[PDB]
């Protein structure tokens, strides 16, 4: 389970070759679901499954 | 012969598969999304409720 700034989910974290922009936290699908999520602290991209 | 470059030159020749296809992509991206909305409910995420 994940809690990443407040966004509250479960899944599996893995290194995520695409990168986000600077300003773009967060990422989802077309089916509006949670895809990626950035770390505030690594600013790492951080794929969810 | 002649169907085969018919078939490459035109695009919608293939209007059923692609169409129900379609239609099944769109309704389970409907149910997916539906997910999002609160039907009166304070909020749509459980943990936050
Ligand atoms: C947080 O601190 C660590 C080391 O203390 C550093 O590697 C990291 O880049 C920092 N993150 C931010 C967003 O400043």
């Amino acid at each position: 389970n994940f809690n990443f700034n407040g966004l509250t989910g479960t899944g599996v974290l893995t290194e995520s070759n695409k990168k986000f922009l600077p300003f773009q936290q967060f990422g989802r699908d077309i089916a509006d679901t949670t895809d990626a999520v950035r770390d505030p602290q690594t600013l790492e991209i951080l794929d969810i499954t | 012969g002649k169907i085969q470059d018919s078939l490459s030159s035109t695009a919608s020749a293939l209007g059923k598969l692609q169409d129900v296809v379609n239609q099944n992509a769109q309704a389970l991206n409907t149910l997916v999304k539906q997910l999002s909305s609160n039907f009166g409910a304070i909020s749509s995420v459980l943990n936050d409720i």
